[PDB]
């Protein structure tokens, strides 16, 4: 599942200095997650899906 | 003097407030369970 | 010696995300596993139902 699938196959980044690649990608995957936990948050339905039930009986 | 401070993290009011959400807070609730109005 | 300053106030605030999102992965995680739970019996005490009219209605046809 965490080994992301090659979709967009951009062939330069593979073997780029990574000392100089992976403080980038921690700042922007902290940035999308305070960006999507902050949107998340924002949402009324945001305890029922953390509590579900659901009832489609008569 | 130069005795400075360490930044003094935004994110750790930030992160704590969605650690309350996630907790179930209700700033309507639990005012109302102190005896107070929002 | 190299000293290779990556803000801890950054390694600090990811931990703190990755433990929002687990915490809220396992608290759905035991409240929909208990909506599945009852929501398998409710259809099966139907199913009850089912069988037994149809079986019935069989008889009379």
């Amino acid at each position: 599942d965490v080994i992301q699938y090659p979709d967009t196959i951009s062939s330069n980044v593979i073997l780029e200095s990574l000392s100089h690649s992976t403080e980038k990608n921690v700042v922007t995957c902290i940035r999308e997650n305070e960006e999507l936990l902050k949107e998340l948050f924002s949402s009324p339905h945001f305890q029922a899906t953390l509590s579900p039930e659901c009832n489609p009986w008569p | 003097m130069q005795s400075g401070s360490r930044p003094h993290l935004a994110w750790q009011r930030e992160h704590m407030w969605l650690a309350l959400q996630g907790l179930g807070f209700e700033s309507g609730a639990e005012a109302a369970n102190a005896g107070k109005t929002l | 010696t190299p000293v290779n300053l990556v803000p801890e106030d950054m390694v600090e605030m990811i931990e703190s995300q990755t433990l929002l999102l687990t915490y809220l992965t396992i608290k759905m995680q035991k409240n929909l596993f208990r909506l599945e739970e009852k929501a398998e019996r409710n259809l099966l005490l139907v199913n009850d139902q089912k069988d037994q009219l149809q079986e019935t209605i069989h008889m009379m046809k």
